[PDB]
């Protein structure tokens, strides 16, 4: 079975970055995951963030860097050399169509099994908002086309040694 | 007439100074060819609005432009139109010419790369091999044969990728006649289904394919069970834009006929015609006992009755009970009702799995049902809250 | 004049796809780009060009900012087969493109090279060409193969930009022909007031 298990430590770096540049109200900041995963579990650990902006009254405007963001897990590699990137994660407060269109980008840098995040800005339910996307092609019965959708995952937060106590 | 070689002139004059692939004696006879303003051949983004007249068999000259043909457009847009001109011509030589001649690793995985697909824009031609192999042997072999085909074809699709979904509308071309040469249609109408859905894109959006479209969904839906029976006869109303007789008016009278179920509707629905294939007469009381099913599944459910009669079900019918509950059964293998009919009591048991779509005369009270009667919970959950 | 950031913006459409040029088009392409970013990067030492492609069914992004060619290689080799260039969407994303630059001490200047028409109205590019003005950014036009079988819709564009050379609005034109394609850099002004050759 394929459980995501996210570390506190995501969403405590994504919120120091949405105090800084104020980033909310429809305002997505974009962000990659890291681990060592063979197997359909995928265990997230470490995260980092990508300087990513978009326009709210255009959801097709979008500006990604591919190999200068990278530069921190080159960084990265020389600390912890185990652990790849298994995926990545995104905000979406309202879910914009962009992450559909194009499943390769993304999937092209990660060898793992393509994973989406939600990071939202507020994140204060007391139920569990943190939700997780596989994008795979899937029959769909509503008369259209089968192409690339999300499939939700239950995931949790994650503690080890270090932060538990 | 000299549409030809004007409109051709302005596209190549501002890219080269002379034409690279026209040759100088080729390039008078552009607009020497026939009396029309568009004929059999064209290039560059001239060539997007033209197409096949009567029989191309030009097509040769095009072919002669190699070296000097990718100075206009990309080399790879050869095999745009070739093989889509060609098809009315229906000729085993000029085929193999274009098929098995064509091979692979010409010259393309030298000096550039293959997009592969190359029925637009510009790609190769070796995707197209694989295609075009099952529509010249439709007509000529069986259905022995029709089976090695297919899986060189099936294989290929799943090996790589297209972004057109045209690609699947020449695997349904070929699989509506390999499914229309057989007795079952049950496949020839999933067939089609997923066909439709591939008409929104480029490669032919003109109505010439709706009029040989809706004879395929008129007899496919007939013999075919799927979902409903007429259910998916006004969900995509092209026929309704196409001739409305010879065959096309079935669809008509068979709208009104399953909601009422009346023999008499049924004298116009099938004619002498289709009445020779002995399919029809297994099919007839299927679809009428269905329809009559589907009424009484939504009858019999309101609150609390999960459960109907022989009452009903055999009056609606006009069918022996003895033979209506393993007539069911046929229906019951396809996922319509889990539940087991009894024979002493009398009784229909249902469960009830399927799906049932085309909501929204529900949803006023079953929408609510799920709030009102949920709000009943929350009310008696607030003396809960001590600790 | 000083340290700039460039950002690149090709065509991906299909009139770069073939040979109108008569030598070749998209094979020498990838060397006129290159020497393009080897001619500023002599000129100033921080070199950052990032491409992004307008075309080919709603903008996509090959390469990033980088100070080595090596990067480039891989969108050079990689372009789209199919669309057409949609100007207003993909300036949108080089207007926060601009916001991702390191040091305020580097400035913008957008290179866009046009190989097919738009249908983009001029007016839509008006209130998104005052952006430049804010950000106190460059601008730079390629354009050819449109000019002839079209009018210049980013004339207009420059036309609410228009500055003073030591600032910004600063307009080219290219037109093929019996020629050489690493030779256009030529006919526009961006070869002269440099004192290397």
């Amino acid at each position: 079975h394929e459980k995501v298990t996210i570390a506190p430590l995501v969403l405590l770096s994504a919120l120091d970055h949405y105090e800084r540049t104020q980033t909310k109200e429809n305002k997505r900041c974009v962000g990659v995951i890291l681990g060592d995963a063979n197997s359909s579990t995928i265990r997230v650990t470490n995260s980092f963030a990508l300087p990513f902006e978009e326009d709210e009254k255009n959801s097709d405007v979008w500006f990604l860097d591919h190999n200068y963001i990278e530069n921190m897990n080159e960084m990265c590699k020389k600390i912890n050399a185990k652990e790849k990137l298994i995926g990545w994660y995104h905000s979406g407060p309202k879910l914009r169509a962009s992450d559909l269109k194009i499943n390769e980008l993304f999937k092209k840098y990660t060898q793992n099994n393509p994973l989406l995040l939600i990071v939202d800005v507020k994140q204060q339910g007391v139920g569990l908002p943190t939700d997780a996307y596989v994008a795979i092609e899937q029959v769909k019965d509503d008369g259209t086309s089968t192409e690339k959708t999300f499939l939700h995952l239950p995931c949790t937060i994650e503690a080890e040694e270090a932060e538990e106590i | 007439m000299f549409n030809n070689h004007e409109i051709d002139t302005i596209l190549s004059t501002l890219r080269m100074e002379a034409d690279p692939s026209l040759h100088p004696l080729f390039e008078q006879f552009e607009k020497f060819y026939e009396e029309k303003l568009w004929f059999q051949l064209s290039e560059s983004l001239t060539k997007f609005f033209d197409d096949a007249k009567s029989t191309p068999l030009r097509l040769r000259l095009y072919d002669n432009f190699v070296s000097k043909f990718y100075d206009k457009i990309n080399q790879l847009s050869v095999v745009k139109y070739l093989l889509a001109s060609l098809k009315d011509s229906k000729d085993f030589d000029e085929s193999l010419k274009y098929l098995d001649d064509l091979k692979a690793q010409f010259q393309e995985l030298d000096s550039k790369k293959q997009r592969n697909n190359g029925s637009k824009d510009h790609g190769d031609g070796i995707l197209l091999i694989d295609s075009e192999i099952a529509r010249t042997y439709l007509l000529k072999n069986d259905l022995v044969k029709a089976r090695d085909l297919l899986d060189d074809l099936e294989k290929t699709l799943d090996k790589k990728d297209s972004i057109p979904l045209r690609i699947t509308n020449s695997f349904y071309s070929t699989n509506s006649q390999y499914f229309k040469f057989k007795n079952d249609f049950n496949s020839f109408y999933y067939t089609s289904l997923l066909y439709l859905s591939t008409l929104e894109p480029s490669t032919s959006i003109t109505l010439a394919e709706r009029q040989q479209l809706a004879y395929d969904l008129s007899i496919s839906a007939l013999l075919g069970d799927k979902i409903y029976n007429f259910g998916e006869l006004l969900h995509h109303p092209i026929m309704e834009t196409i001739v409305n007789d010879s065959n096309y008016d079935w669809l008509f009278q068979l709208l009104n006929a399953l909601t009422v179920g009346d023999f008499d509707k049924f004298d116009s629905l099938i004619k002498v015609q289709i009445s020779k294939i002995p399919i029809l007469a297994q099919h007839e009381s299927f679809l009428r006992q269905k329809i009559c099913l589907m009424t009484l599944i939504e009858t019999v459910f309101v609150k609390n009755i999960r459960m109907l009669s022989f009452e009903d079900i055999s009056k609606a019918t006009h069918l022996p009970k003895d033979n209506v509950e393993h007539l069911v059964m046929r229906a019951i293998s396809l996922g319509l009702l889990k539940g087991s009919i009894d024979q002493v009591n009398e009784l229909v048991t249902i469960s009830w799995v399927q799906p049932r779509i085309i909501s929204g005369d529900q949803i006023t009270k079953m929408k609510d049902r799920l709030v009102e009667w949920n709000d009943q919970v929350e009310k008696l959950g607030k003396k809960m809250e001590a600790r | 004049m000083v340290l700039e950031a460039t950002v690149l913006v090709i065509d991906n459409s299909e009139y770069s796809r073939n040979g109108d040029f008569p030598r070749t088009r998209f094979e020498a392409q990838i060397d006129s780009v290159e020497f393009i970013f080897q001619a500023k990067r002599n000129s100033n030492p921080e070199n950052t060009v990032g491409l992004i492609s307008g075309a080919g069914a709603n903008p996509r992004v090959l390469s990033t900012f980088t100070a080595e060619f090596g990067k480039i290689l891989a969108g050079l080799h990689d372009t789209q087969i199919e669309g057409k260039l949609h100007m207003a969407t993909a300036l949108q994303i080089a207007q926060l493109t601009l916001k991702h630059r390191q040091n305020k001490v580097q400035h913008q200047r957008i290179v866009a090279f046009v190989c097919s028409p738009i249908s983009d109205s001029r007016d839509e590019l008006i209130r998104l060409a005052k952006t430049l003005k804010k950000n106190n950014v460059a601008v730079d036009i390629i354009n050819f193969g449109e000019i002839e079988q079209n009018t210049e819709l980013l004339d207009e564009f420059i036309a609410a930009v228009n500055n003073p050379q030591e600032e910004t609005s600063h307009l080219l034109t290219v037109t093929p022909g019996p020629r050489l394609l690493y030779e256009n850099i030529a006919s526009s002004p961006i070869i002269l007031e440099e004192g290397s050759s």
